[PDB]
């Protein structure tokens, strides 16, 4: 059934496996392994080693990883080792076979090799990330780790807007909620039509809003109310966006809003009809508590 | 039977039809030499994947 690799399709580009439960994520691979045997017709090369080596990132997001070696040495055949993937496929091999630190510094002289250029800027982007990635391992937390995110984002690459995306996160969390407001206008400035940046920009200054004076609390509000409204004209049916836009408007309820409240709750019970899946249960909550 | 211009309405009784029909084979075979080739060949070298 070709229908299947549409999620396929999704699923390289989106790393939709990334944030799935394990339970439904083992029925993944397995819905997966049928498809990817079977139904071998008119999909490119491409799309076969794409959807390969996500399987092998299945697999060892899969708690049996043996599987990893199979599909790692069936997909080694071509350009070798040296493309910016089989650089991932073994250092995650290697950290993982042994849980050794190894590959970190077998990778540290391949940046030091990469100070010729002798891969593309995409390449050691990804690999900045991936030892990083190991390196909050090494050091299991802190804060300094978007310090050290700093000497390889704010030198080399600005233009990576998951490296301000996900340095919002570490400064969201616990850190200063202004400087995500900037990072996150940042991530628009590389893309223009992020839409979750749109709802994510609005929250942080609302839960800034939170702890801020009267006329802060007003101006942050209203600001956030124009990103949320900003967030509504790139999608109708978007959740957070309305979302948000009827939050602020529960807890401001003036007559204007009030307006807006009737369209924003039309629109949100159009988005909490069963059209959508399990983000009903969360949108439904919200409309139905107050 | 005589011909004013030489003939233009019969196609020949002299083609070298045997040469025609070999540069088109040679057409096919360099079409099997270079499609598994250029299509594998460029596709994954510029995607690097």
């Amino acid at each position: 059934k070709d229908l299947v690799r549409e999620k396929l399709l999704t699923i390289m580009n989106t790393k939709a496996y990334t944030q799935f439960n394990p339970e439904q994520l083992l029925q993944l691979e397995n819905e997966m392994k049928i498809y990817m045997k079977s139904g071998d017709s008119a999909l490119t090369e491409g799309n076969y080693f794409f959807l390969m080596e996500m399987l092998f990132y299945v697999l060892v997001y899969r708690n049996q990883d043996v599987d990893a070696q199979v599909v790692y040495n069936t997909l080694r055949d071509r350009l070798g080792e040296n493309s910016y993937k089989m650089v991932i496929m073994k250092a995650t091999l290697l950290q993982i076979n042994g849980n050794d630190k190894g590959a970190i510094e077998y990778l540290e002289n391949l940046l030091n090799d990469d100070l010729e250029y002798e891969t593309d800027f995409v390449t050691y982007v990804s690999i900045a990330k991936k030892l990083i990635a190991i390196k909050t391992t090494s050091k299991n937390l802190s804060q300094e780790s978007v310090l050290k995110e700093v000497v390889a984002l704010t030198d080399k690459f600005p233009l990576d807007a998951e490296l301000w995306w996900y340095a919002s996160e570490i400064y969201f969390e616990m850190g200063q909620f202004e400087k995500a407001c900037y990072c996150l206008e940042q991530v628009l400035c590389i893309t223009p039509f992020n839409y979750a940046c749109f709802g994510r920009l609005s929250e942080t200054l609302y839960y800034e809003a939170l702890r801020s004076k009267k006329q802060t609390k007003t101006e942050l509000l209203e600001k956030a109310l124009k990103n949320a409204l900003r967030s509504v004209e790139l999608s109708e049916l978007y959740l957070k966006g309305w979302a948000l836009v009827n939050i602020i408007s529960r807890e401001l309820g003036r007559n204007k809003q009030n307006d807006l409240i009737k369209l924003s709750a039309s629109k949100l019970k159009e988005i909490s009809a069963k059209s959508n899946n399990k983000d009903k249960i969360t949108a439904e909550l919200i409309l139905n508590k107050i | 039977r005589i011909t004013p211009s030489g003939q233009f309405d019969l196609m020949s009784p002299t083609f070298e039809k045997g040469k025609l029909l070999i540069t088109i084979f040679v057409l096919l075979v360099i079409t099997y030499f270079i499609r598994p080739s250029v299509s594998n060949k460029k596709l994954k070298s510029q995607w690097l994947i």
